[PDB]
């Protein structure tokens, strides 16, 4: 019995949780009430990794809460599956940060630290075996980011054998105009390289387009990112929900996936994409949910894993297939003389089975790669960088409350380090 | 009399032990639940399976072995198991958390809070012993809690008990059963710590073992329970030294003077025969110098290697059930007349034999079929060396990109302990070309 | 029993050989015995081995000058705690027409490889050991007449293997055993088996207590063989590695997943463990393969509206459970074999 304490910071990231919560609790078989109507055995065979057991049979979630102002925290706890989390999961201030990192790092980060370990600690405690910890938030904040990575470094410096995971995402200019995105974008990578294990990259400029071209909306909103979000979480941890043949163990997965310890950047993809309310179309076979899953307009990230190199991949299949099929299909693929040959997959694929499709498909698809593309986003706003840090623009927020530029220098470094340690290994020999 | 304690660790190495076990118990006649009709002296005494099996108030025959893992689910199965009264519950240690397949972990994090429980029970069992020869301990490579928790143990066990032997009996992993791709990192650590705490090393070939499953005993696709119960024959075979009172390897301090007469050598070649089939019951018959003549044969051997080339250090043979004197003699003459064979004529030691009159024993309802006499020759020989050459080789595809070696350094171990364990690779290479000549 | 070589550059050194020499020099305390090539032409004064070894367990006198069976009888008899008997490669001459009985009671295996011994023959030879629980009869071109009545209702192993007179009709003579277990059948010429006696969806009368079928090396062509294994009412265990119709290529699998979806209750195959994982697999692969046949043969998911054939369910009378087990096949699921252009 592997316990996850799962926790969400920002608005963004209490957002995606939430969305993430209730799109699992359709599958798990728990109604918003507290209890569980499901008529499947399978579903309460792993039901211990994300829920407690109480009285009467009470799934509880082991979702945290954490926020510097309580708008997002009410909403929540107001939502349609806001009586399943603990009132005193929700920590909360009253005046934010102000999109500034400093502020929510340093400052009003560190002083509610310690009401937010406080419930870690107590969450913890009740877990007969804790295998890691995972984070949902955002880059393009100051409360958000900020305390996202306080909490990791705290976790790391009190847990040092626990697995991270971070669901980060990246900002776009097409999604919020805020100017100091760039510089709170860069010091969140420079501590998630320092104090990391897994990073899974949810770009806001690939989602965006997505929304805007193949679900063919006029003018897209937050609700038609957080349900891809959402979907695509759902369709990572299907073997951390349910039972499966392969090593469903979130240690060894990411030992597997992270040969690097500097480039553990995954970029995750799901088909067939949906929307909202219209999600029953058709069942898509196993090479056509391979072809498309595999494509970089089902990528949350902007970056192409065909400009690049792949070094790991994970594939995860949930519906009604035999794992011999997808065997056969992955085998063909690579197979330079059949006629299913392509130039985008690997020769070495950890495919998983699942017998619980999502809701409103019967068949669904999840890839998550440590290709090198993905050094293309750590380059683009690193050139932003560069049109503020010379102009000293909006330094005193910064240098204001405690931040030195010698710390602005370092996450630039480091930034460039890692953006040419992946460029360098993209020209490795294919043995 | 003196008798002799087995540690089961990992999933491997508790499932040997249960199959070991399960032979020994069908072989004695000791029924599920510990009752022998052929014992009479109840309370205890001296007899010949008593250096396995203690007895207690009720008559009950305990197995002197200790199981342990570090998960629940393994151990689970034995205790709800068929066995579940032959052993005892203390003798069963659990775990809540697994290596992951990780060396430092099972050697560090995880083997720091268990490794204690560990001795404590080890003393607390050996307390009732007036003699202990040595510890025979089981795990295999390609996990992390065979190998690392494994040298953590033999490292306290060489300080507690020093004037102990230590024999082991390892399984050399393979390509087609490796379970991860970081199963050489664990070998060479495990390989590289347990040299000075361990007297004679008893490896097994996986693909060895898969290729005699699918030829021998015609198995389509053998799995798990297939090749345990060849390993428990395997045991069986040559512990009957021990369990019969034979007359060749009385002892556990006799296997490191009659198969390792070098110290840093250690590593013999157990080969048996024959490997009969169910099916098969009464097809063939195998006289005293078709089975010994079929010891001498690459495919027949636990380890794929080519003895022709290299020379052989020792040698001893052990038959068990109807074998004449004079048959052993006749094919002794007929493999000293047939093959050709290089032997080391500086070596302090030699050629030696062994019969015990006991008639076979399989597992009824299993795969194997029961023969009428049974072969398993022990000699150790410089083509092991070519067995090491592979893993070492995979090392190097895995230390030019030092990928998956940050996870291992970031539990306790620094990273000179690579480096050390490739030294001993290239002196323990060195040493088998020098005595190769 | 009674009663150097140098190999490579070091001696041969003998220990412990005496302790087994004192230990064989002792008739009375003999458990086994195997007597190869030692030719053996007679008993020799009775009441010798009464006296000498009566309490010997096992037998083998393969491959000897015995040349009448009462030569034999002679030494079983002699022998009043005789648990095995083989006597194999030995040219017997067996009575007519006389059953000696009262002499083997307390044997529990018995063979009789390359005897030369007839059906016939064995049925009066084998009536000495009503208690038989094990039987082997292989390499002996024996053809059976008649079916057994009152000899060999204890035997559980019947090994008719290297015969090549062995037709379905000759095994429903050893069909009505009540105890037989298994039935060896390796290197016959069997090429089909078929049980009119029951239909389709029931459970033949015959064999009622056989859970190993052993026919590997057989001429199984064709897919009726294991259709009509179904009817078996315990086949737990089946054997067939080289067939006409199983092959050890890599390709061989696709053939092994519908053996398992043709059998409900096997639970072993080859000498391997099947797990729900294992059965669901070939379950999934059975309907996912005849999903297509099962729409023409006049199928369809309502279930008033399901009109099939009868060539259909003779072919595949598994696959009406499987439809309600894990539902029809539906029309998205049956257009898998055109390419792109
Ligand atoms: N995809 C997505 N992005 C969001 C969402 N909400 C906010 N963002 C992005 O998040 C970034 C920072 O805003 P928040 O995360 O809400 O802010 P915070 O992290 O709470 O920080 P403070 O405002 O300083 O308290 C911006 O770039 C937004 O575009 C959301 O629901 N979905
Ligand atoms: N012969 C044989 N090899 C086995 C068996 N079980 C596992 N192995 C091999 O052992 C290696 C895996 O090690 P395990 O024993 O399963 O793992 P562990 O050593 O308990 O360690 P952790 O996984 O780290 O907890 C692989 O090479 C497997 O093929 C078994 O029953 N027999
Ligand atoms: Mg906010
Ligand atoms: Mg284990």
């Amino acid at each position: 019995m592997r316990e996850i304490v799962h926790i969400q910071a920002g608005q963004c990231g209490n957002q995606i949780g939430a969305k993430f919560w209730e799109v699992i609790s359709d599958e798990h078989g728990i109604d918003p009430t507290g209890t569980y109507h499901g008529d499947s055995d399978l579903q309460l065979d792993r039901i211990s990794v994300y829920y407690n057991e109480a009285t009467g049979g009470k799934y509880v979630p082991r979702a945290i809460l954490v926020d510097l102002e309580p708008g997002t925290m009410d909403s929540v706890r107001s939502g349609p599956f806001g009586q399943i989390f603990r009132p005193d999961n929700f920590v909360f201030g009253q005046s934010g940060a102000g999109n500034n990192w400093a502020k929510g790092h340093y400052t009003e980060g560190a002083e509610l630290v310690d009401s937010v370990l406080d419930v870690v600690r107590k969450e913890a405690e009740s877990c007969d075996c804790l295998q890691g910890f995972q984070l949902t938030h955002s880059l393009g904040g100051g409360t958000g980011s900020g305390m996202g990575t306080l909490l990791i470094s705290k976790i790391r410096e009190e847990y040092p054998d626990r697995i991270m995971n971070t669901f980060s995402v990246v900002p776009s200019p097409k999604v919020s105009d805020t100017v100091v995105e760039p510089y709170n974008a860069t010091l969140s990578v420079h501590q998630l390289v320092e104090n990391t294990d897994e990073t899974y990259c949810i770009d806001n400029e690939a989602l965006y387009d997505i929304c805007f071209r193949t679900l063919k909306l006029t003018t897209p909103t937050y609700g038609d990112l957080n349900h891809l979000v959402s979907a695509t979480m759902s369709g990572v941890t299907t073997c951390l929900r349910f039972p499966g043949q392969l090593n469903a163990d979130l240690r060894k997965l990411a030992v597997n996936m992270v040969p690097f310890p500097r480039l553990h950047f995954f970029m995750p993809g799901f088909a067939p994409l949906t929307s909202r309310g219209s999600q029953q179309y058709r069942a898509l076979t196993v090479p056509e949910l391979t072809q498309q899953v595999f494509d970089a307009k089902n990528m949350m990230a902007a970056c192409d894993p065909r400009h690049g190199r792949y070094l790991t991949v994970a594939a995860v299949f949930r519906g009604r297939m035999s794992m011999k099929e997808v065997d056969e299909q992955m085998l063909n693929v690579q197979n330079k003389n059949s006629s299913y040959f392509v130039e985008w997959i690997p020769n070495n694929v950890k495919t998983a089975v699942c017998d619980i499709p999502p809701r409103g498909l019967k068949m669904a698809v999840t890839f998550i790669g440590n290709s090198t593309a993905i050094q293309e986003l750590f380059k683009r706003i690193s050139e932003q960088f560069t049109a503020m840090f010379r102009r000293k623009a909006f330094l005193h927020w910064y240098t204001g409350e405690g931040m030195d530029e010698m710390e602005f220098t370092e996450a630039e470094s480091n930034m460039n380090d890692l953006v040419s340690e992946y460029q360098q290994y993209q020209d490795a020999t294919a043995e | 009399m003196r008798e002799c304690i087995s540690i089961h660790v990992g999933q491997a190495g508790v499932q040997i032990g249960n199959a070991c076990w399960e032979l020994y118990c069908l072989e004695h006649g000791i029924q599920p639940d510990g009752q022998m009709p052929s014992d009479k002296t109840i309370g205890g005494g001296d007899d010949s399976f008593n250096t396995f099996f203690s007895e207690t108030g009720a008559g009950k025959h305990v197995p002197r072995a200790v199981f342990v893992d570090l998960e629940p689910t393994v151990i689970d199965e034995v205790r709800t198991g068929t066995y579940r009264q032959l052993f005892h519950p203390e003798q069963l240690i659990t775990g809540k958390e697994d290596a992951a397949n990780n060396y430092a972990r099972g050697h560090y994090t995880i083997g720091k809070e268990i490794i204690d429980l560990v001795l404590d029970r080890i003393r607390k069992l050996a307390d009732q012993c007036t003699g202990l020869q040595g510890f025979l301990v089981f795990h295999s490579f390609g996990g992390g809690t065979g190998s690392g928790f494994t040298s953590l143990l033999m490292e306290r066990l060489s300080v507690d008990y020093g004037k102990k032997s230590k024999l082991e009996f390892s399984i050399y992993p393979a390509p087609q059963v490796s379970t991860a791709v970081v199963e050489p990192y664990n070998s060479i650590l495990t390989t590289h710590t347990t040299l000075e705490h361990s007297d004679c090393a008893f490896m097994v070939d996986n693909e060895a073992i898969y290729d005699i499953c699918r030829r021998n005993l015609d198995i389509e696709r053998p799995t798990y329970t297939n090749l345990n119960r060849l390993i428990s024959q395997i045991v069986s075979s040559i512990t009957a030294s021990l369990r019969f009172d034979g007359a060749l390897n009385v002892d556990l301090t006799e296997f490191q003077t009659n198969l390792v007469p070098y110290p840093r050598i250690h590593f013999p070649l157990a080969t048996y025969a024959p490997v009969i089939s169910a099916e098969k019951a009464y097809h063939e018959q195998l006289s005293v110098a078709e089975i010994t003549n079929a010891c001498f044969e690459p495919a027949n051997q636990m380890v794929k290697c080519d003895p022709r080339h290299g020379k052989y250090m020792a040698c001893c043979l052990l038959y068990r059930g109807d074998v004449v004197p004079k048959d052993v003699n006749a094919a002794i003459a007929t493999i000293k007349t047939k093959r050709s064979i290089q032997f080391v004529d500086w070596c302090p030691t030699g050629f030696k034999v062994g019969i015990n009159y006991q008639p076979p024993t399989v597992v009824p309802g299993g795969d194997l079929a029961k023969v009428q006499r049974a072969v398993c020759m022990l000699s150790n020989t410089t083509a092991i060396a070519e067995a090491w050459a592979r893993l070492d080789h995979k090392f190097d595809l895995m230390y030019a990109k030092r990928a998956f070696v940050h996870w291992y350094v970031g539990e306790g171990m620094e990273e000179g302990e690579f480096s050390e364990a490739r030294e001993d690779m290239a002196a323990l290479e060195k040493d088998y070309e020098e005595v190769g000549v | 029993y009674v009663l150097i070589v140098t190999i490579g550059n070091k001696p041969v050194e003998t220990i412990g050989f005496d302790s087994i020499m004192k230990q064989q020099s002792q008739l009375s305390k003999l458990q086994e015995v195997s007597l190869r090539n030692c030719a053996v032409s007679c008993a020799g004064e009775k009441g010798g081995v009464a006296e000498a070894c009566p309490n010997i367990r096992k037998v083998d006198l393969s491959k000897n000058l015995l040349s009448s069976w009462d030569e034999v009888i002679h030494i079983a008899d002699q022998l009043r705690h005789l648990e095995v008997l083989n006597v194999s490669e030995n040219k017997l001459k067996f009575p007519s027409g006389s059953v000696l009985t009262g002499t083997l009671s307390v044997l529990k295996v018995l063979v009789l490889n390359q005897t030369g011994i007839t059906w016939a023959e064995v049925l009066r030879c084998v009536a000495g050991c009503p208690g038989l629980e094990e039987l082997y009869l292989e390499s002996n071109n024996i053809f059976i007449s008649e079916r057994p009545t009152d000899v060999l209702q204890t035997v559980k192993l019947l090994d008719l293997s290297s015969n090549q007179l062995i037709d379905e009709n000759q095994l429903y003579l050893i069909a009505h055993l009540p105890r037989l277990e298994q039935l060896i059948l390796s290197d016959t010429g069997i090429s089909s088996l078929h049980f009119p006696d029951a239909g389709i969806g029931c459970k033949t009368s015959m064999f009622p207590s056989l859970k190993y079928l052993v026919v590997n090396d057989n001429q199984i062509s064709q897919w009726s063989f294991f259709n009509e294994l179904e009817k078996l009412p315990s086949l737990r265990a089946l054997s067939c590695l080289r067939n006409p119709l199983t092959k050890e290529d890599k390709e061989a699998e696709t053939a092994r997943l519908l053996i398992i979806a043709s059998i409900g209750q096997l639970k072993t195959l080859n000498k391997c463990e099947i797990l729900p994982e294992e059965r669901r697999r070939a379950e999934l692969d059975y309907r996912k393969a005849f999903g297509n046949e099962w729409k023409q043969a006049g199928g369809h998911k309502d279930p008033e509206k399901n009109r099939l054939s009868e060539e259909f369910l003779t072919a595949h009378p598994r696959y009406q459970f499987l439809c309600l087990k894990y539902g029809a096949p539906e029309d998205w699921e049956l257009k898998t074999q055109q390419p792109l252009m």
